[PDB]
């Protein structure tokens, strides 16, 4: 389920089954490793333009500034928003995609850039 | 055949078939002019106005317009926004006003020329309280859609003051009719008890949602304060194990009731139905029934008042009418047996609050009466077949015992074989042999199974509940 | 003929005048908060009153700051609950085991 995107100045990351509904009950950790002195530019490609009025659980996409589940929390995103672009020089982005037991969505599409 | 006119107004589709309320309105007057049990020397004409939805100004214009013709008693539309002005006009010119929907009662309106056949939500709510108490629940959960729902169920809402209950509240999203977020919130919440409040269309459209979300499991016990519960096409459900309980004012025991039902169907299913909606198409609706029964009550009131004339009352002539003074009295004094049986008027505020509602439930065959109720004597539930049809306690002579176990590595194992085997013979281990010996020594009729918990069964301190073996036991 | 109106206080007298004004284009001002019907298309009214879809949110905030785990509401007449519904729905997320009298 995971994709090694290491040693790419840029490359493409998305929910598995990106065009279709993302799979259920999925817990896949996605890892961004940038070499020292590099600045991390995440580019997130949203699929749907509408504003959710509710930030609810069951389905979340985590962002960590350093090793996942372990490092300081940057944010927990949900809804149909594209999150704003994330610039950190912590050199390590450690991302998880979650899924609930039902009610999937359009999925998500992301891009990472390193300088 | 004394000519007389009935103020008729109907918020209306402004397209398509006839107004349900209005088709009922015509039906009743037709029946009037056939049967001579009523008004031998009287035959009743009427006037039809149709005004926009929720537009009080436009309403008042047409109200005055009919009062130019003169009628007997306006039958105001189904919505507060217009109801209020029509009521004010009716008393401002002294003519009775009849109503058919509960609306928000204004805090301290002193006017006294109207009634409202629909039974009050206070008393309804009280009966709801009694029923909930009867099942002795602890964590019910409420769901409305319009804020006006909170106003109606207040008497339930305050109940956390006296009995021991617990009660959240959630609101249906105004648009999209999409409870998938909402129902998911309920499923994670594990809210087994639900009350609803909605025009029964939403009730049907949401039950399908519940089934698709798989909520339909015998654990949940729905209750729907909406009254026309019997129109519900419960068929895809009566084998799912839940019970739906919602009161029916329309007493269907009477023969004349059903007879009028089928005739109404002949001229109502004449208007084509909606096959998707999940309804027993071509059926009475509480409003339609009520608009019917109102016609008879006005008929009764007029039946003893031959001195009625019809003054062409000019609104801008601000002097009142004449004959309504004792006319409204007579109406208030009426007592009648119509499609909903007993009908009365509380003198205190001129609102019907005395009545005889009939609890029903999802019978596995359908929807059947399993008791009655009234404001006065509280829950009169006929405890029949509770333990025996003969009413004497009896036990099935032959046993039909079931046994539930947990897969335990030496104790309970699924019978390891490449070919399948089912029944109460698919397991092997220690406990299986012990059970076999129980059977050999006493001759059991056991059934072996698992619990969805599949554990020892554990106390649930979130609610004092237990799990698995303990819950099922 | 006028260019504006200052209107009444009750719910009743209010909405009738509002329907009348929007029936002719004349602007209409309001003071008393009232019950907006949820299905009205009307456009020609305003109401300066600090609307309770905000007071309720703020009262919730204040509750959250004082960190009460139990609270009791006391209102006066019906329309109160309507006014306070944004509050009532609170226990959906937070823990406010409240009552009502
Ligand atoms: C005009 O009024 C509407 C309705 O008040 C405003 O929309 C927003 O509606 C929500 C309804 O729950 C209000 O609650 C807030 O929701 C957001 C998003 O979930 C949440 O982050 C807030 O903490 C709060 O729960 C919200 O206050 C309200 N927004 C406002 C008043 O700005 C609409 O935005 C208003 N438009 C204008 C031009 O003021
Ligand atoms: C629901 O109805 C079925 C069939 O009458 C009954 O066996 C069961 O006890 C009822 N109660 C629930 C909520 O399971
Ligand atoms: C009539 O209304 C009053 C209001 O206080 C209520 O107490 C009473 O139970 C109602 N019923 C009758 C028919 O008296
Ligand atoms: C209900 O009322 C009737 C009145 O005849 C009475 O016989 C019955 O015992 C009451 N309770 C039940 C069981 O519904």
């Amino acid at each position: 389920c995971g994709i090694w995107v290491r040693t790419s100045n840029g490359g493409h990351f998305a929910s598995p089954n990106y065009p279709d509904s993302y799979p259920p009950n999925k817990e896949c950790i996605y890892i961004l490793e940038a070499a020292p002195r590099q600045r991390i530019e995440l580019t997130f490609d949203e699929r749907y333009y509408i504003e959710p009025s509710f930030e609810c659980r069951f389905d979340h996409l985590e962002v960590r500034d350093g090793p996942f589940g372990f490092s300081p929390l940057i944010d927990r995103y949900c809804g149909m928003k594209s999150p704003a672009l994330i610039r950190s020089t912590g050199r390590f982005m450690w991302i998880k995609f979650s899924s609930d037991e039902e009610l999937e969505g359009l999925g998500f599409r992301a891009k990472y850039s390193f300088i | 055949t004394h000519v007389l006119r009935f103020g008729g107004i109907f918020e209306y589709v402004e397209s398509g078939p006839m107004g349900a309320e209005e088709l009922a309105f015509r039906f009743a007057v037709n029946t009037i002019n056939r049967n001579r049990t009523l008004l031998p020397n009287t035959t009743l004409t009427y006037d039809t106005q149709k005004i926009n939805l929720y537009d009080s100004f436009e309403a008042s214009k047409k109200a005055c317009d009919q009062l130019s013709l003169g009628v007997a008693a306006i039958l105001g539309p189904s919505h507060s926004s217009s109801a209020n002005a029509v009521q004010s006009i009716c008393n401002a010119l002294g003519v009775p006003h009849i109503q058919t929907r509960w609306k928000h009662q204004v805090s301290d309106n002193k006017d006294s020329f109207y009634v409202s056949l629909y039974p009050d939500f206070s008393s309804l709510s009280r009966a709801i309280l009694d029923l909930v108490q009867f099942f002795k629940w602890k964590t019910v959960t409420v769901v409305y859609d319009d804020s006006t729902g909170l106003i109606r169920l207040q008497e339930l809402i305050k109940a956390p003051s006296r009995y021991n209950l617990r009660l959240k509240i959630r609101q249906l999203p105004a648009d999209t009719k999409d409870a998938k977020p909402l129902l998911k919130e309920m499923k994670r919440g594990k809210e087994f008890h639900v009350i609803f409040d909605c025009s029964h269309e939403m009730a049907a459209g949401i039950l399908k949602q519940a089934l698709a979300m798989g909520m339909m499991t015998e654990y949940y016990h729905y209750i729907f304060t909406t009254l026309d519960l019997f129109a519900l096409d419960v068929e895809p459900y009566r084998y799912s194990g839940v019970n739906m309980t919602g009161f029916r004012i329309l007493n269907t025991e009477n023969t004349q009731v059903s007879s009028i039902i089928e005739k109404w169907s002949m001229e109502r299913l004449q208007a084509p139905p909606k096959p998707d909606s999940g309804l027993l198409d071509g059926f009475m609706t509480t409003d339609a029934a009520l608009m019917y029964d109102a016609v008879h009550v006005v008929s009764v009131a007029v039946q003893q008042f031959p001195q009625m004339t019809v003054s062409s009352l000019q609104c801008n002539r601000h002097k009142p009418w004449r004959f309504g003074t004792r006319f409204m009295s007579l109406i208030k004094e009426a007592h009648w047996e119509g499609l909903t049986g007993r009908i009365t008027f509380n003198k205190t505020n001129g609102l019907r609050t005395d009545f005889d509602l009939d609890v029903i439930s999802l019978k596995e065959e359908g929807l059947e009466k399993i008791g009655t109720w009234d404001p006065a004597s509280g829950l009169n539930m006929t405890e029949s077949q509770k333990g025996k049809p003969a009413n004497i306690t009896d036990s099935l002579s032959n046993r039909s015992l079931i046994v539930t176990t947990i897969l335990e590595e030496p104790y309970v194992l699924f019978k390891k074989s490449d070919k399948p085997l089912y029944g109460n013979d698919r397991f092997e281990g220690y406990c299986i042999d012990l059970l076999r010996e129980l059977s050999t020594i006493l001759g059991f009729t056991y059934e072996i199974r698992l619990v969805e918990d599949g554990k020892y069964g554990a106390q649930d301190d979130v609610n004092g509940q237990w799990n698995g073996m303990v819950r099922e036991l």
